[PDB]
């Protein structure tokens, strides 16, 4: 559910979410990326789990179509910086 | 399982040839033939192919022909002529996959039982890799799913033996490119990956469309896959990264700068060196 | 200035004009009150000059930059005024730089009174007297370069500041004209100055780079692009 | 008590003596304890050493797993004190056993190392190389569900 | 054209017993294109970065 | 002295211990460079006297 961009995990929301105590946040982070199901780090003096994942969950309708509408932006910037190439180099492109 | 089927040039020409051969007068869909060739550790090799009289009907798409005795006897011809060939799969010139393939593939399995189809897209000229690599497998489909024939994919590569390097390199000797890239040929390999990306990320779009609007099969595997590549984004706007960015462009620049700066006082000393080249002899005239 | 603002001056021109124009240029940026930029150009104007043949238009440009550079609050460069040519007639403008640079208003305006009449002639007693109300500025960038925290009452202290509120209208002022590149706290009267980055990790070493190389490039084209090859007798 | 020690999580001690300590060094009829945890001077030091060798393996799972964890948040989770575990982490450094560097100022044990550009980008580079070898094989993948799902 | 009588052949029969007829060949596009992928790279090249390590090193050297 | 490479700063009582990263040979075979070159400008000047 997080932005992507802000993969970082405050503590108190994830203490939140699950309603536990800070003090086992870390332990449970500490669990979770010890089966295999991350591949991120724990900081703590931040306290913010930096998070980087190669555990994949099965998906949804909304889900794809969620996943669709992202990648539908990404192949448009990478169609505008193919343009701003082409045109700029068209007389070195050769 | 094949790790890779590296396709030789010679077979790509023989079926270019074994298309034009029949569609110039009995126009057809795919020609399908007999791909021969020598195994390896895991990467089955593919030195060279045969046609095998195929003939099909659009009605009930099973009323096909697969010649047996032919594709029997060519071997028995081709052996003798080359020993380190056994048959290991065919191929059809037929973009899209038919639904006659696994029937047909369960026959070249009666042949050899690691059998892999190659779709070789004859008539496209196009992005690249006209060739496409298929196995057969039949699995329970562990998430619970119906069972059925299917055909899996397998990583295909295009690669050249040196006899066949020779007379390749040769026969274009028109077009090649030069090997060493040079500014311009680089950028146009830039140019042409963004193209790529971007046509690669439409199939993408294309199917997650098909998937959202239901035409299509949530596949449940290999769809959060493609979330996977969606996570290995890289984040640039991290500013620790950031910062690394500019210095390293940065330790790039004034390189590019000291480059351009010898280049400058050559330019001069050339200049000077040609100002005192035709001054002199414009003196020396006289 | 009407007339260099709609003119445009050809840009592969002499040598010699081109240090011409920067002067004459400089002399009206200077006097428009454009400071900053009549620096760059009259030092521009001073590297055309032809070597040494014309000890006359060093002469003079020097005696606009040294009072150009002044009044931007930058103390000029010494080895100026001991060269031969320049050694004797920019001297009545030493005494001035000393002046700016001990900050001693009486030492300034007796120079005024005696070497004054002279400037005059040289078409610069105008500019000193825009100085003459604007010593304080240097002073305050002194304050700024070695100080980086200082409090206000200090400022006063060491630019003889009459008063500490005074200094806060000249101590912002000379922040306000970008003078300094400090930023002032009047919840407690402290004049921090800003903390500097690491600038080859930011954009600023590319961009240098970049005037650079498209010049160096743009010297090969220009070089190869004559290249005066005489039509093969 | 042998997973434990190949588990890859943390294991406070004072859960594990509180939990195994009876079982180990006191034993019983149904458990016959051993000698090397005895009450002996011996047995005794190799109880120490037991505590020393359980919060080594707390370090090294603190090592890969945290980046920045405060002395005091590392201390309560070895059940050591501030100075002693940071003697121990110390100990450790110096004998290249891990790679920390305690900023004693405001308690942090940094475990990251420095990053030098070449492998910042270059590890920037390494994710997109493994993007555009999902892309394709995805597509592989999805050219193929659009043949078989005609 | 294409081919002057060559030595190393002139000696053993030319013009005398067997005489040579030019060769050219009849490559044609579909042909070229299908052979042009032997050597011929993919999208994902060309906007690989290379490598640092030894780009640095490169550049330094 | 170069002994071990770190700072000691005094308005917090800290000793900043760090790695020093190497002299970057890049940008001194640069400099070496420009003047190098710096130079065969100037020789470049004597033939331009010529004329």
């Amino acid at each position: 559910t997080r932005p992507a961009n802000h993969r970082q995990l405050t503590f108190e929301e994830i203490a939140k979410s699950a309603k536990i105590t800070v003090n086992e946040v870390e332990l449970l982070v500490m669990k979770a990326l010890s089966v295999g199901l991350v591949k991120g780090s724990i900081d703590e003096v931040d306290k913010r789990v930096h998070m980087t994942w190669v555990q994949p969950r099965v998906l949804d309708l909304q889900q794809i179509k969620g996943m669709k509408d992202r990648l539908e932006f990404w192949c448009t910037d990478v169609k505008s910086m193919e343009m701003l190439v082409e045109h700029q180099a068209h007389d070195i492109l050769t | 399982a094949v790790q890779k089927v590296v396709v030789h040039p010679l077979v790509l020409l023989s079926v270019v040839d074994h298309f034009n051969r029949i569609g110039k007068v009995g126009n057809q869909k795919r020609v399908v033939g007999v791909l021969l060739g020598s195994w390896q550790k895991k990467v089955l090799d593919v030195s060279n192919s045969f046609a095998v009289p195929f003939d099909e009907d659009d009605k009930d798409d099973s009323v096909w022909f697969l010649d047996h005795d032919y594709l029997e006897n060519m071997y028995g011809m081709f052996k003798k002529v080359n020993a380190r060939e056994r048959i290991v799969g065919w191929y059809h010139t037929g973009p899209k996959l038919h639904k006659n393939d696994i029937a047909i593939n369960e026959l070249m399995k009666r042949y050899c039982p690691n059998s892999v189809l190659v779709i070789i897209d004859v008539k496209p000229k196009d992005l690249g890799l006209p060739t496409e690599a298929y196995i057969s497998v039949e699995e329970v489909h562990d998430d619970g799913t119906p069972t059925s024939k299917t055909f899996e994919h397998v990583t295909s590569e295009i690669g050249a033996e040196e006899a066949e390097e020779v007379g390749v390199e040769h026969l274009l000797r028109d077009i090649k490119d030069t090997t060493v890239g040079t500014l311009s040929q680089r950028i146009t390999n830039q140019v042409h990956g963004l193209k790529g990306l971007n046509s690669k990320l439409l199939d993408i779009r294309s199917y997650l469309e098909k998937v959202a609007t239901g035409k299509l099969p949530i596949n449940h595997q290999i769809i959060y896959q493609l979330q996977d590549v969606f996570n290995l984004l890289p984040d640039v706007s991290l500013q620790e990264f950031v910062k690394a960015f500019y210095l390293k462009t940065n330790d790039q620049m004034v390189v590019v700068y000291l480059a351009s700066l010898i280049r400058s006082v050559v330019a001069l000393h050339n200049l000077i060196n040609n100002k005192i080249a035709n001054r002199d002899a414009e003196k020396k005239e006289g | 200035e009407k007339l260099v603002s709609k003119s445009v001056f050809p840009e592969q021109a002499n040598n010699n004009e081109w240090a011409r124009y920067l002067y004459y240029t400089g002399r009206i940026k200077a006097i428009q009150l454009e400071y900053s930029e009549a620096r760059r150009t009259m030092t521009n104007a001073l590297r055309k000059a032809p070597q040494h043949t014309a000890v006359g238009f060093k002469q003079t440009v020097h005696k606009l930059l040294i009072v150009v550079e002044l009044l931007l609050g930058e103390i000029p460069d010494r080895l100026q005024f001991r060269q031969p040519s320049l050694k004797r007639s920019l001297m009545p403008y030493f005494l001035l730089t000393q002046a700016v640079r001990t900050g001693n208003l009486a030492k300034f305006n007796q120079v005024l009174d005696q070497f004054g009449e002279k400037f005059q002639a040289d078409g610069t007693y105008t500019l000193i007297i825009r100085l003459r109300h604007n010593v304080i500025k240097t002073g305050v960038r002194m304050i700024s370069l070695s100080y980086s925290r200082i409090s206000l009452a200090d400022i006063a202290q060491k630019l003889q500041l009459d008063s500490p509120e005074d200094a806060e209208f000249i101590v912002a002022k000379a922040i306000r004209d970008g003078v300094i590149e400090a930023s002032i706290n009047h919840e407690k009267g402290y004049v921090q100055s800003k903390e500097m980055i690491d600038i080859y990790s930011t954009r600023e070493p590319q961009l240098a780079f970049h005037q650079r190389i498209s010049f160096c490039l743009d010297i090969h084209n220009m070089s190869v692009k004559a290249m005066r090859f005489p039509p093969k007798s | 008590l042998l997973k434990l020690f190949t588990t890859m999580e943390l294991m406070r001690w004072s859960t594990l003596v509180e939990d195994y300590g009876m079982e180990l060094r006191k034993g019983s009829l149904e458990s016959p304890a051993t000698d090397v945890f005895g009450s002996t001077e011996e047995g005794e030091k190799r109880w120490k050493d037991l505590k020393n060798r359980v919060v080594e393996h707390n370090i090294r799972i603190m090592a890969k797993y945290y980046t920045r964890i405060t002395m005091k948040r590392m201390a309560q989770l070895l059940d050591l004190s501030v100075d002693e575990s940071e003697a121990f982490l110390s100990n450790l450094v110096v004998n290249k056993t891990i790679f920390a560097k305690v900023d004693r100022l405001a308690g942090i044990i940094n475990f990251q190392r420095p990053k030098d550009p070449n492998n910042l980008l270059n590890d920037w580079s390494q994710k997109l190389n493994s993007l555009m070898s999902l892309v394709n094989k995805t597509t592989h993948l999805i050219a193929k569900e659009e043949m078989i799902h005609n | 054209h294409l081919n002057k009588p060559s030595i190393q052949a002139l000696i053993h029969g030319l013009n005398r017993h067997y005489y040579s007829i030019t060769i050219n060949y009849r490559k044609n596009e579909l042909e070229q294109k299908m052979l042009l992928n032997l050597h011929k790279k993919s999208w994902m090249e060309g906007l690989t970065l290379q490598d640092y390590s030894e780009h640095c090193k490169h550049n330094e050297s | 002295d170069k002994k071990f490479h770190g700072i000691l700063d005094q308005g917090e009582g800290v000793l900043i211990i760090f790695d020093e990263p190497p002299v970057d040979k890049t940008y001194e075979a640069a400099l070496e460079t420009i003047q190098n070159m710096s130079k065969v400008v100037d020789s470049l000047y004597n033939k331009a006297k010529k004329l």
